[PDB]
């Protein structure tokens, strides 16, 4: 609805970030179109190298329902890991906007 | 592809 | 494979070309993934006051199935667009090299 | 955008 996107491939998710309007700590967290239950997190950001990326993050499923990015830190749902890193990079490339 | 994060 | 490109954005493309063992004329036709059959071809040239830059050309479509950028040669596939530009610029800011 | 050719 703002940051949830179902059946977003990596390459939409990057064709949509990459867009301008959109700042370092823009992302969106997309499920795959074959796989569902399977998240993603898709980032932009700033590489000394390349210049304006969008990086990918894969969240993992635990069996109680769960999320995580890294096994460090595991959220009840999407929401939570969301303002978890909206919070603090903690491990990510930069902290998510919004 | 994927970014690791420890 | 060597030149042809499926889901290949702008900013893959310009990545991908102005990449080290390439040169002028270096260059690739990129299929649009939000749109099948609407081509783009990308060569890799040099502006006096950037340097080295990627610049693009859209490939227009024949009703009739063929393709073209320029209204004075219209050709009946790709291959054959290629292989006309790699024997002449032909209004190309370079003749393309393959 | 995209390159013109006459």
């Amino acid at each position: 609805g703002s940051w949830f996107f179902k059946n977003l491939s990596r390459k939409d998710a990057e064709r949509q970030l990459l867009a301008p309007g959109n700042t370092h700590g823009s992302f969106l967290i997309r499920e795959s179109e074959s796989t569902a239950g399977s998240f993603s997190l898709s980032v932009r950001d700033f590489d000394q190298n390349q210049g304006e990326v969008v990086k990918h993050y894969k969240i993992r499923n635990l069996d109680n329902g769960g999320f995580y990015i890294s096994p460090r830190i595991t959220f009840p749902g999407l929401h939570e890991l969301v303002r978890h890193y909206t919070n603090a990079s903690d491990g990510l490339c930069t902290r998510l906007s919004r | 592809q994927f970014e690791e994060i420890p």
